[PDB]
């Protein structure tokens, strides 16, 4: 098996447009995810609220949906609750709240998509492991 | 308990003074060779 | 002369069957207290709520244990690191429940064993000896401080010290592996080399001295009577043992200096054991063993398990089952 | 009638009903006493009290 | 006075309810057009008594004294709820929330340990009718729930439980399951308790009261595995009433 | 009965310590 | 505790028999 | 005479659907728009006679009543099981990942 | 038969202990001459 463009092709928006990624961008978005997010989201779980993971299926049923890049990039600017009714940038890192979450201050728009595509790619690779927790380690 | 506490404190103290004063009593001279 | 001096001379007397000394003045009463409390608790102590969850663990023979399952049980997690003398309890009944005998025993013992060490120095000074035996004993002593003192400190509770029991000791080892991966720690690898290598060199030194005993007896008597005590001369030909072992391997892998040979035998296990006790003492602060879980992956990103990944599945089963009613939240942070 | 008194009035607690190699406590033999059943009264068909 | 955490810590006083002066024997008027609440209710046990198992002959079982072995961990406090005025004039308190349970272990002569969930959960305590003011002769009587001492996830030493765990005795693979059922099958009990609160000190200025309480409830039965004991708990209580 | 057996053997060993120390063959110097 | 009842006799003879062997051999050394 | 009440419950509709009177609040993540806002409301008002009494919860917005309608087929109600709802277990049942 | 289980430990000790005693004294009697 290898890292291919069909692997690296993830939903861009909910209109079913897609985008294909490079080796460089997936690895780029792995590094940034490690840097900025994995302290809480290692392997697709959420340590501080294990009821919400980054499985693409969970991301799908979010309001708004987040199983695409634009939805994810938006969440990283203006995060909401699962159901969409509450902005939570006061506690969840985001560009909006980069004055209290410093690690976000220097993230470019090209960076947030790198991370989103990583998130959307990684479960194509690992399947159940991603978002599964220790049962699958 | 109070009684027990006081008795343990005194016991511990007595034993600790024996120890300090024993090594202060020219412990370096006590040996089978040169008495400094 | 005067009283204080007649007593000082009795204390430091080299004619007592057992040396007392000033270290011995602290050692004796504290070992006596530890030993008497331990014998009574092992036999008769009622159950002890070790994990602070009102789930008492029976450790004593009269409450259904045998020699292998019994133990004096660590004090409760609700105590954590607080001092808990008998006088701090409202009743012996409370004290027994919350695990007080464990605190009484390990402090009197740690204290009395540290003075054992000083006593070894003290009698060597009265005897005109070189002083460093006590240095060797410091390797076991240090190991005991680790499981009974240092590890509770780093983890915030004497409830996580080693139990005073055969099975309780295994309990402590298994939970240590899940929470720290001690098998993957180099200091414990240094400890195994410590004691395998010690036993090796023990079997070797004995086997090679016994091989080179000088015919002093006939075939019907123990060879052992070929040695008499305090005899001026040696009872084995070291030149002969070097010639045998120097050829078993090669000539310079073999010791021919008696002094170099014994210092080697002292230093190997002492150092190794220093390292494994240093290793328990630094895992007390959660600086844990090597972690190579999901360290090998293929072109696409699939995890190619190694033996380290199999170890982690074991570790994980210990992790999720230990202290099964004691965790309310998803991480076990101490 | 206090039970303790009626329990004395029972040959099972008579010390001269034992046996040399019948070992252990009295409870190993007739068992552990639990309750008094009451004082038993026998009458024939005529209604005479019988002993 | 206005003491602080650092004044109190380690002293045993965190397990004590507040008290009112020998001289607070006044009375707090109840404006029936008005609404009320207990802003803080505190219950502090001072003695635990267990009913003894009278033998088959029996005659009578008494409540025997017991030794507390779990330290100053026993009090119920920060309890809140609304004090309604009923139509016959009585006052009824309805608990909402609060630290309204403490697990407790006491020990009977001979060495038997008796755990119990000392609780007033869902308490509902009422006064006699036509109470226009609360006084140093006012009483409430009430009932509460006592849930199982362990809850559904609790596993036993062989790994058995209700919402989780082994459902059999796995160390005895081919034993007859039949005599093991009461220990294989975890049951979750919910029983009722009873409590009387006797107001004996009132401070009508501040709205505080203080008195004694005595409750009766069952001890832990260990998810069905043995029979519980009857337990009687006595202690003191303190309350603060505010206009709602 | 089993507790009694464990404690009896333990007790015998303590007795053996006592004799082995205080009633040892006294070593001497030929 | 439902322990094995031959355990007592097994422990007892496990102690007694080899201990008698040693005592027999020590005492008859001391008397020659 | 002696049964595991939780095991019995898995043979009821609790075992197929979200039991509005019993199920832990994390099960509402399964469907779009219920979590967390309405999950809290469902549970806080929990004990219901029929699944549809849930449309009568005070304060529902009109989008809320419509989401619930969309997800009435995924709900059921059974008798409250004491072991399932005590201990605040509906809010946290000891299960994480 | 439903027999006394200490009967066995009892008989064994009854036999062994006096016997070992007699043997110990006999063998050290022979070791003299
Ligand atoms: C060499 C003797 C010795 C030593 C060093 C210890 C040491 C200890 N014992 Mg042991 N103990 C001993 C002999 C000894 N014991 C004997 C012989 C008995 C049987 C009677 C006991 C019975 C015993 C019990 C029953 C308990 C201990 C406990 C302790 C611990 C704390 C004792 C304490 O509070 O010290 C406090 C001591 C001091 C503050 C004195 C310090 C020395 C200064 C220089 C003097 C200060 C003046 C002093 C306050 C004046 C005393 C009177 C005043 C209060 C009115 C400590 C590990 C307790 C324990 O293990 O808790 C976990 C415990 O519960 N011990
Ligand atoms: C098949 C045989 C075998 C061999 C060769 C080893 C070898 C080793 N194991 Mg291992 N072990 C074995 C079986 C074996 N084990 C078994 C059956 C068990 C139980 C299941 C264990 C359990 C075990 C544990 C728990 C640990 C080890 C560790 C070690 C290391 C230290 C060994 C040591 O200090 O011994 C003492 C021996 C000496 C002091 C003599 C020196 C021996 C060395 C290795 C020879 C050097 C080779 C030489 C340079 C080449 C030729 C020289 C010539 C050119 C002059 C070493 C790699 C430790 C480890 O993993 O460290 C990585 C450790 O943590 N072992
Ligand atoms: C082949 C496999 C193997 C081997 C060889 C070892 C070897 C070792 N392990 Mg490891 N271990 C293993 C597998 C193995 N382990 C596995 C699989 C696990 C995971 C489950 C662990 C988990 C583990 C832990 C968690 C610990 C070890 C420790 C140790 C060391 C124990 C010896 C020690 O501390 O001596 C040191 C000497 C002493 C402890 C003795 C103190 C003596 C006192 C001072 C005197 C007591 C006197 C007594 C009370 C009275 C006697 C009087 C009498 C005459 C009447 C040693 C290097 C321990 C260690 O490193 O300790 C620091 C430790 O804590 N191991
Ligand atoms: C005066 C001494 C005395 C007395 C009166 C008792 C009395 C009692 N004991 Mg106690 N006991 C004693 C000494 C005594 N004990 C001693 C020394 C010990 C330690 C060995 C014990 C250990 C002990 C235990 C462990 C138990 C008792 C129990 C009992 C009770 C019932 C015992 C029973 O069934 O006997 C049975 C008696 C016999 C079958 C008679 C045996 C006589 C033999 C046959 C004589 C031997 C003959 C000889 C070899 C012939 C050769 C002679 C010729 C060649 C020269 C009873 C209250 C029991 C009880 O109920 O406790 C709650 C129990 O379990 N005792
Ligand atoms: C588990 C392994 C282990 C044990 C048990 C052990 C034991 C001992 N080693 C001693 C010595 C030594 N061991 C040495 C090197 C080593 N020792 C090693 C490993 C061990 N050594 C290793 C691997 C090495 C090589 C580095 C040296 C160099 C020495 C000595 O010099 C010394 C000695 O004298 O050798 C003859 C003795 C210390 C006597 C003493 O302190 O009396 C004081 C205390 C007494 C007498 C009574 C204590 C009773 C207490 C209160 C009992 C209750 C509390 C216990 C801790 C309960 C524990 C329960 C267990 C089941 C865990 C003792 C026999
Ligand atoms: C088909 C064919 C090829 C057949 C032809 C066969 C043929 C004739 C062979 C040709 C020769 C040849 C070698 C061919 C090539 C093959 C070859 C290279 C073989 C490889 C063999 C092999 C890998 C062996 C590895 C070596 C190994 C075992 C380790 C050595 C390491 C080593 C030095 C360890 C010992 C360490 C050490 C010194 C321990 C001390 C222990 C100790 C404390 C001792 C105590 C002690 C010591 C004393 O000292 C004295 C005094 C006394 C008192 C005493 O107590
Ligand atoms: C030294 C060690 C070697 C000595 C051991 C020698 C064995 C001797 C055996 C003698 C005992 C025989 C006991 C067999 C029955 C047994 O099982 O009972 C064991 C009985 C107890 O009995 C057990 O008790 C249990 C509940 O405790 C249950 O009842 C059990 O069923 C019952 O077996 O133990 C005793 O009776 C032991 C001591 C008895 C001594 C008191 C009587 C003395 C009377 C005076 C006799 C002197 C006569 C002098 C003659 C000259
Ligand atoms: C004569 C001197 C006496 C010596 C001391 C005697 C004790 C010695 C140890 C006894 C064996 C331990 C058994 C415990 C008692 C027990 O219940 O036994 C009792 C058991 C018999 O089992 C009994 O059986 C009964 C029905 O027959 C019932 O089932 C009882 O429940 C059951 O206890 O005894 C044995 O099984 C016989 C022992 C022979 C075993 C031989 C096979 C093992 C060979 C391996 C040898 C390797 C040794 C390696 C050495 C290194
Ligand atoms: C580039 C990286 C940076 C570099 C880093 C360098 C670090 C290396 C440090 C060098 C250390 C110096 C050597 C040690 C001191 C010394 O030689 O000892 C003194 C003697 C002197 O040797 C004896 O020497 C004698 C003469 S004399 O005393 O030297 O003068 C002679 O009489 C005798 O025959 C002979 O055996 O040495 C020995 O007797 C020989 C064996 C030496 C064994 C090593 C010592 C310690 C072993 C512990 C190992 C722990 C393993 C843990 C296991 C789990
Ligand atoms: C801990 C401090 C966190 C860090 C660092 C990051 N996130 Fe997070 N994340 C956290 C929580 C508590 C939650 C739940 C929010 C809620 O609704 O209460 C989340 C959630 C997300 C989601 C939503 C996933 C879903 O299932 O709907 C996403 C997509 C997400 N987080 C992404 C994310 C990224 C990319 C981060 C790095 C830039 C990151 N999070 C940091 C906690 C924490
Ligand atoms: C004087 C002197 C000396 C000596 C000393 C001594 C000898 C001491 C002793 C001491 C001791 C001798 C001590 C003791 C102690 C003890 C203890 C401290 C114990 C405790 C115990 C306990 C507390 C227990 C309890 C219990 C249990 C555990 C269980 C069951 C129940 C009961 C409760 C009983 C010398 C020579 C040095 C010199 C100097 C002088
Ligand atoms: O107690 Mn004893 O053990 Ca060290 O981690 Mn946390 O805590 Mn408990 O758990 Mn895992
Ligand atoms: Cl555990
Ligand atoms: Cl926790």
């Amino acid at each position: 098996a290898e890292l291919t463009p069909e692997v690296l092709t993830v939903p861009l928006n909910s209109e079913g447009k897609t985008i294909t990624l490079t080796e460089k961008q997936y690895l780029e978005g792995k590094r940034l995810f490690q840097y900025a997010c994995a302290s809480c989201h290692v392997g697709g779980i959420t340590k501080t609220n294990p009821s919400l993971d980054l499985r693409t299926e969970t991301l799908a049923l979010a309001t708004p949906p987040r199983d695409n890049i634009e939805g994810l990039v938006d969440y990283m600017k203006n995060p909401t609750t699962y159901d969409g009714e509450q902005e939570i940038a006061e506690v969840h890192p985001s560009l909006r709240s980069a004055d209290i979450f410093p690690k976000m201050r220097n993230l470019t728009e090209k960076d947030l998509v790198a991370i989103a595509g990583h998130i959307l790619v990684e479960p194509k690779i690992l399947g159940d492991k991603w978002g599964g927790g220790k049962v699958y380690y | 308990m109070e009684t027990l506490k006081i008795t343990v404190y005194i016991v511990v103290t007595f034993f600790v003074l024996l120890f300090v004063f024993g090594f202060l009593s020219g412990d370096p001279a006590r040996n089978p060779k040169r008495k400094d | 002369a005067n009283l204080w001096e007649r007593f000082c001379n009795w204390v430091t007397s080299t004619d007592n069957r057992l040396y007392v000394g000033w270290f011995g003045v602290i050692m004796i009463p504290t070992l006596l207290a530890a030993t008497i409390c331990f014998v009574i608790a092992f036999i008769a102590a009622p159950p002890v709520d070790i994990d602070g969850i009102r789930e008492p663990v029976s450790g004593s023979l009269l409450y259904g244990n045998n020699i292998i399952t019994g133990a004096v049980v660590p004090s409760s997690n609700a105590i954590g690191l607080h001092f808990y003398p008998i006088w701090e309890a409202a009743s012996l009944d409370e004290w027994l429940y919350n695990g007080g005998p464990y605190q009484l025993i390990i402090f009197h013992f740690l204290l009395g064993a540290s003075c054992y060490m000083g006593r070894q120095w003290e009698l060597s000074y009265r005897l005109g000896m070189r002083p460093w035996i006590c240095v060797a004993y410091s390797a076991p002593l240090a190991s005991a401080f680790a499981v009974f003192l240092i590890y509770p400190i780093g983890q915030g509770s004497f409830s996580d010290g080693m139990p005073l029991g055969i099975s309780g000791t295994f309990n402590f080892m298994i939970v240590f592996q899940a929470e720290h991966n001690i098998l993957m720690h180099p200091f414990h690898q240094l400890g195994v080399a410590g004691v395998f290598g010690g036993a090796l060199f023990c079997a070797m030194h004995g086997s090679l001295v016994t091989s080179s005993l000088i015919r002093e007896t006939t075939e019907t008597e123990s060879a052992n009577y070929g040695y008499k005590f305090g005899q001026e001369e040696e009872t084995y030909n070291i030149v002969a043992a070097h010639g045998y072992f120097g050829r078993l391997i090669f000539q310079y892998a073999s010791f021919n200096n008696s002094r170099s040979l014994h210092f080697f035998l002292a230093a190997w296990p002492v150092v190794g054991v220093w390292f494994t006790a240093l290793g328990i003492s630094t895992m007390a602060f959660n600086l844990n063993g090597f972690n190579f879980n999901h360290s090998v992956i293929d072109a696409k990103g699939n995890v190619i398990n190694t033996w380290a990944d199999i170890i982690n599945r074991a570790n994980l089963g210990m992790e999720v089952m230990h202290e099964r009613n004691a965790h309310n939240f998803p991480l076990d942070l101490a | 009638i206090p039970e303790k008194l009626a329990f004395y009035d029972y040959i099972g607690n008579n010390p001269a009903k034992g046996g040399l190699f019948r070992t252990g406590p009295m409870n190993k033999g007739d068992g552990i006493a639990q309750a008094w059943k009451g004082h038993a009264v026998f009458r024939n068909k005529e209604g005479e009290e019988l002993f | 006075q206005t003491l602080t955490y650092d004044d109190i810590v380690g002293t045993g006083l965190a397990n004590k309810c507040p008290t009112l002066d020998d001289t607070a024997r006044g009375a707090y008027p109840i404006d029936s057009s008005q609404t009320y609440r207990i802003a803080r209710l505190c219950l502090q046990p001072t003695t635990f008594l267990v009913k003894e198992e009278p033998k088959n002959k029996r005659q009578e079982a008494e409540f025997v004294p017991t030794k507390l072995v779990t330290r100053e961990t026993t009090s119920l406090d920060q309890i809140q709820g609304e004090l309604k005025v009923n139509s016959d004039g009585s006052l009824t308190f309805v608990e909402e929330d609060g630290i309204d349970f403490q697990p407790v272990t006491v020990q009977m002569a001979g060495g038997e340990r008796i755990p119990l969930l000392f609780t007033v959960k869902n308490l509902v305590a009422s006064t006699q009718p036509n109470v226009t003011s609360i006084t140093t002769s006012t009483d409430f009587k009430g009932e509460f729930n006592v849930p199982s001492y362990r809850t559904a996830n609790f596993l036993d030493p062989k790994g058995r439980g209700l919402a989780s765990g082994y459902d059999s005795a796995i160390a005895l693979p081919q034993a007859k399951e039949e005599e093991l059922a009461r220990a294989n099958v975890k049951r979750f009990s919910l029983t009722k308790g009873q409590i009387s609160l006797n107001v004996a000190k009132v401070d009508g200025r501040t709205g505080e009261i203080a008195g004694t309480f005595e409750s009766e409830q069952l001890s832990d039965d260990d998810m069905g595995a043995h029979e519980p004991h009857e337990v009687k708990i006595q202690g003191v209580f303190y309350a603060s009433i505010e206009p709602a | 009965m089993e507790t009694i057996t464990y404690v009896f053997i333990f007790a015998c060993i303590i007795a053996l310590f006592f004799f082995a120390i205080f009633f040892r063959e006294p070593p001497r110097i030929t | 505790m439902e322990v094995n009842q031959l355990g007592l006799i097994a422990t007892a003879l496990f102690v007694l028999v080899p201990s008698v062997f040693l005592i027999i051999l020590y005492v008859q050394t001391e008397s020659q | 005479e002696l049964v595991n009440v939780v095991d019995e419950k898995l043979g009821t509709a609790y075992g197929e659907k979200i039991d509005l009177n019993n199920t832990n609040i994390a099960a509402f993540i399964q469907y779009r728009g219920l979590y967390p806002t309405l999950a809290k409301l469902i549970v806080k008002n929990a004990p219901y006679e029929s699944v549809e009494d849930v449309l009568n919860i005070p304060g529902l917005t009109e989008r809320q009543k419509q989401i619930l309608r969309e997800n009435l087929e995924h709900f059921t109600v059974t008798e409250v099981e004491t072991a399932l709802v005590e201990g605040g277990d509906r809010y946290n049942n000891g299960l994480y990942k």
